[PDB]
């Protein structure tokens, strides 16, 4: 309250009244009765505990009704005292449900940033709220995140500091899924980052940017309008003085399919639609085409147009963008020119020789304009592509391709070549986020989509599912190294093995050599392999003999299943050898190392199949990640529907488990999460037993604690101390409250009666002391009462003085 | 029991009082040494029944001993004032100001069967004005030991 | 019931010279044989019935020594293991460290209470100006009896 006014409008969003907060923490609980429960409709909801079937329990609920459900169906209901929050991995009770619920109600009373272990909770509002609140920014400037509520640029500013004070470079790693609001955060982590440390004694290249990354990898999808099929990184390169000096952005699956393919209700990349809309008619003219895309088959399976998107309005978007970004009116036209060559060849058509199974071309009309628009020659790109010129041995045999083949190695280039592009795009465009200036240190921005899980699980699930089962060891690592640290620090003594591990498995099953992906890769250098061929070569080496390989269990069709973290993925791989093709022809490539068309000069010197990069780029991207102090940010979406203040279950619960969220709870219920800092723990318990009292105050605010816990009929293994803080296990700190309400009876009551006792005891030794001193004063009177009345009493008083 | 508590100092006392009553020297007090002695220190009215009457509390001649039994024998329960003084000094245990009334009426009353409150009330009375204001034990001392007007 | 002392004892907290001792009195002089009982379980058996813990320890010695002996066999909970820790809960910020005013208040409020007069005499100058107090070494005075 006193604290809280840089917010002030923001507060209530933020943090609740100081008696909100105190009418919440101090209320009447019973913990013995009231639980979690499982709930065939809902997926948990609260109950309270009625009867027991010895191995079956009964309970009420919150809304009335009652089920007999299992032991295990049955959890714990943390104590009041863990209401709303911030972190929930401080409650004393690491269960699915108090997860969800802590989300929830802290939702409900509208607060979006809820901390879950190192993550960064955030839950879109849908609606607008005084958060990005200019006032925010500040008041967030220069703040542990203990020092200020959970908040976004908490994770930001703490970057930043971290950044100079240990001089080692950071990350942040926003994901969720399409509907969770990343781009919104990605922006508003960047918009901080640009004000908190400026040197323009930008803001719109910046921007600028998307709108070309979306032309190139954006869609229409059966889910959504414009989906990311794109990922983005971000470099944002400080100075040595700490303020800013360059960016570098990089782009990933705008889904090399696409290009290529398209499911029914969906469409390619905009670009093309966006090109062949006519707004600029000169570029129908330039590239060679028409304005009608079922003039080519690579960008009309699906759909051509879509109603909420005028694709004449783009175009300009993202031709303007382009000069904005700084492109050469020559780049800007090899990305023209090249992105209609790509349609071209898909129109490349081919045709059986007589009396040989050879491919020879069905003509050179088309080729013509593929090899003009890159710069090529229609013959000596004819030729490679039908007999592929090749180097098995020590020399270069020339070998012949079927009509199969060829259309396959076309369509591997066509997506080789798109991408490729995109990657460089990406490059030049975080080039122009290049200064001259010298840069120390950079704060990486990852932004990418989390592993979804669909009935449908194609090619681009695989490359992104296994883009996050990466990201996730990544973090399972980081953990571990950061747990074991406290562990040092404090002098506890917990061994433990890297959690990353556990998922190494999976991983190697993708990534390396005879796995998935090389099968995959393989096989495409095969001119007449077959996804039916690739599948069971798929097989034949990973079944039975792999444990994360397993056939699928009918129930669309599905081919394998892969054991993720998050679950098992059914996928279907069919397209996939096309999709991969765009394995590539190298003495087509040959041809393209050498166009006059210097930009696809360049993008292929480095110098193949699709997959071969992705692998490239998620490698190169995985090590920048590694040079990095990683921080890490969960998106969440509330409500398929829309709608402020509410939530599915099942829905929140999913994102949980493929979040990472449920896995860091995980591993923090397993070594001791709850910690106290000593002083922290004498002031709120002391009055446990507080009488283990003239050694336990003349004191240690260490030794206390530890003098302490003596008391209590409580687990003494559970707890475990050093240099800083004691350890606990869960649902401790839970009883220790107890006491306190309730467990603190407990710990005073007893310690009020030695007290007692021992305030008594003192008295005996009183009591009896003075025993004989009354006497002596008892009798001593009596005397004098009895003789002050004698004549010679008297007679010596008067006398008694006249001596000497 | 009346040569157990009592020092030489006290019986020096004694010793010196009865030569002073004893003026003949002879080492006998009797009714004329007990006549000029009242007469010395004022009081001239003095009947044979009062000095007799002091003499019959004896058995024999007076001599030093019998009078040492006789006094010591009244005063069976009767300290010197600096051994009473420790009494008071122990029920004063934090120092030198003295007791209130009613820590002491409920002490004497209290452990042991009786300092019954006729007595006390009586103490109350004949120790004082300093039993109401310090329950003045320092004068409560010099007046059991030394007189009452004292 | 035995031993011998204990009844030595007795008529030192008779305060009448009878030999027989109050009811009320009951509570307190149990305190001192050796180990602690609490009100409420003082109050629990024989305690809660009037005119029989009047003929059953508002008496001679024949019905305290019993009720004494009953208190000896609950007292295993002198244990000190707890009553440092539940202490340390109050104020812990680094060593035993405690508040004057959280102790003072926590023990005069709360589930027992205890007098004011009572609590500042435990209070014995094991508290100096510093404000905080040193819980390991109050377990240790406390116990000390």
């Amino acid at each position: 309250d006193a604290e809280m006014a840089a917010f002030g409008e923001a507060a209530p969003y933020l943090r609740k009244s100081e008696k909100e907060r105190i009418e919440a923490q101090n209320k009447p609980f019973d913990a013995k009765s009231s639980v979690f429960v499982v709930h065939p409709k809902e997926s948990f909801v609260k109950g309270t505990i009625q009867s027991k079937e010895g191995g079956k329990v009964t309970v009420k609920t919150e809304g009335g009704e009652t089920l007999t459900v299992k032991e295990d169906q049955v959890f714990s209901m943390n104590p009041p005292k863990y209401d709303k929050i911030e972190d929930m991995a401080m409650m004393t009770h690491l269960h699915e449900p108090a997860v969800l619920y802590n989300l929830k109600e802290r939702y409900a009373a509208w607060m979006i940033y809820t901390y879950s272990g190192l993550f960064c909770v955030t839950v879109n509002p849908y609606k607008w709220l005084p958060v990005y609140n200019p006032k925010v920014v500040l008041a967030y400037r220069g703040k542990k995140r203990q020092e200020a509520p959970p908040h976004i640029f908490s994770i930001s500013d703490n970057a930043y500091q971290f950044m100079l004070t240990d001089r080692e470079n950071q990350s942040i790693l926003i994901t969720g899924e399409s509907g969770a609001g990343k781009t919104v955060n990605t922006k508003r982590v960047i918009q901080y980052f640009a004000t908190i440390a400026a040197s323009g004694e930008l803001e719109d290249q910046i921007i600028s940017a998307n709108p070309l990354l979306e032309a190139f990898g954006n869609a229409k999808t059966v889910r959504n309008d414009n989906s990311s099929r794109f990922g983005k990184f971000i470099r944002i390169h400080f100075g040595a003085t700490g303020k800013l000096a360059s960016a570098d952005i990089e782009t990933y699956l705008l889904e090399k399919s696409r290009v290529t393919f398209q499911l029914p209700a969906e469409r390619s990349y905009h670009i093309f639609y966006q090109i062949m809309s006519n707004k600029k008619p000169e570029l129908i003219d330039m590239l060679l085409i028409t304005t009608n895309p079922y003039d080519y088959h690579y960008v009309s399976q699906g759909e051509i147009t879509v109603p909420s998107i005028d694709d004449q309005e783009e175009l300009m978007a993202t031709d303007s963008a382009i000069d904005i970004l700084g492109f050469s009116a020559d780049e800007k036209t090899a990305i023209y020119k090249l992105t209609g060559a790509v349609m071209h060849y898909g129109n490349l058509k081919f045709k059986q020789k007589q009396r040989e199974e050879q491919a020879e071309p069905d003509g050179t009309e088309v080729a013509d304009k593929a090899a003009y628009l890159m710069g090529l020659n229609s013959a000596e790109l004819l030729k490679a592509l039908c007999y592929p010129r090749v180097k098995v041995g020590n020399e270069f045999v020339t070998k012949g391709q079927t009509v199969s083949q060829v259309h396959n190695s076309v369509g591997a280039l066509a997506k080789a070549v798109y991408e490729k592009m995109f990657l460089w795009m990406v490059i030049r465009i975080n080039q122009q986020l290049d200064t001259k200036q010298p840069r120390q240190y950079f704060i990486g921005v990852l932004d990418i989509a989390g592993f979804e899980i669909f009935d449908f699980n194609s090619f681009e699930q695989l490359c992104i599912n296994f883009t996050n089962e990466k990201l996730q060891q990544f973090f399972n690592h980081h953990m571990f190294v950061l747990e074991q640290e406290e562990y040092k620090k404090e002098g506890i003594e917990w061994e433990f093995i890297d959690f990353g591990m556990d998922l190494a498995a999976c991983i190697e099953l993708i990534e390396k050599p005879m796995g998935i992906f090389s099968i995959l890769e393989e096989e495409c250098m095969f001119p007449k392999a077959t996804d039916t061929s690739f599948k069971n070569k798929l097989y034949d080496q990973h079944l039975g003999k792999s444990n994360n390989f397993q056939k699928p269990k009918p129930a669309a069709e599905a081919h394998f299943s892969l054991v993720h973290y998050a679950g098992t993925v059914d996928y279907n791989i069919s397209g996939w050898l096309e999709k991969n093709k765009d394995p590539l022809n190298e003495t087509v490539i040959g041809l393209y190392q050498k166009s006059s068309v210097k930009t696809l000069a360049l993008l292929f010197a480095t110098y193949q199949t699709v997959s071969a990069l992705f692998r490239e780029n998620l490698n190169k991207l995985m090590a920048n990640l590694r040079s990095t102090h990683p921080h890490f940010v969960r998106c969440i979406i509330p409500n398929e529907t829309k709608t402020p203040g509410a939530m599915e279950h099942e829905l929140v619960l999913h994102q949980l488990r493929c979040n990472g969220v449920l896995e860091g709870i995980r591993i923090c219920r397993k070594g001791f999460p709850s910690r106290v800092l000593y002083a922290d723990f004498k002031q709120r318990y002391r009055v446990l037993n507080a009488s283990a009292i003239p050694e336990g105050q003349f004191m240690d605010s260490k030794k206390a604690s530890e003098k302490l816990l003596g008391s209590i009929d409580v687990d003494h293994t559970q707890y475990r101390f050093g240099h800083t803080k004691v350890f606990f296990k869960a649902g401790l700190l839970g009883l220790l409250e107890e006491m306190r309400d309730d467990k603190l009876a407990e710990i005073i009551t007893r310690t009020q009666a030695r007290c007692r006792g021992f305030l008594m005891r003192v008295e005996y030794r009183r009591m009896v002391e003075r025993r004989e001193s009354i006497f002596c004063i008892q009798y001593n009177v009596r005397s004098f009462m009895n003789v002050k009345h004698w004549p010679w009493m008297k007679l010596f008083f008067k006398i008694k003085p006249l001596l000497k | 029991n009346v040569f157990s508590m009592f020092d030489q100092t006290q019986i020096q006392d004694f010793k010196e009082a009865f030569t002073v009553i004893d003026q003949n020297r002879d080492g006998i007090i009797d009714k004329d040494d007990l006549r000029e002695t009242f007469a010395a220190m004022g009081r001239l009215n003095v009947k044979n029944e009062e000095l007799d009457a002091m003499i019959k509390e004896a058995s024999g001649p007076i001599n030093f001993t019998v009078f040492l039994t006789m006094f010591g024998e009244k005063l069976k329960g009767a300290d010197p004032e600096d051994v009473i003084m420790g009494a008071f000094k122990v029920l004063d245990p934090d120092g030198k100001g003295s007791i209130k009334k009613s820590f002491l009426e409920e002490l004497l009353t209290t452990q042991c069967d009786r300092f019954t409150p006729e007595e006390i009330k009586n103490m109350w009375a004949a120790f004082p004005p300093d039993v109401a204001g310090n329950v003045d034990y320092k004068n409560i001392c010099y007046v059991i030991t030394h007189g009452e007007d004292k | 019931d035995e031993i011998n002392d204990f009844k030595e004892a007795f008529l030192l907290f008779d305060r009448t010279g009878d030999a027989k001792i109050t009811l009320s009195q009951v509570g307190d002089i149990v305190r001192a044989l050796g180990q602690n009982p609490t009100n409420a379980e003082i109050n629990k058996i024989l305690g809660n019935p009037s005119k029989e813990e009047m003929n059953a320890k508002k008496i001679t010695f024949e019905e305290f020594l019993p009720m004494l002996q009953a208190a000896a066999n609950n007292k295993d909970q002198g244990t000190f293991e707890d009553f440092v820790e539940g202490l340390r809960v109050f104020d812990k910020e680094g060593n035993g460290t405690v508040m004057g005013a959280e102790l003072r208040h926590v023990l005069a409020t709360l589930g027992e209470k205890m007098t004011e007069e009572e609590v500042e005499e435990l209070m014995k100058g094991q508290e100096d100006s510093n404000g905080c107090i040193n819980y390991e070494a109050f377990v240790k005075h406390i116990m000390s009896v």
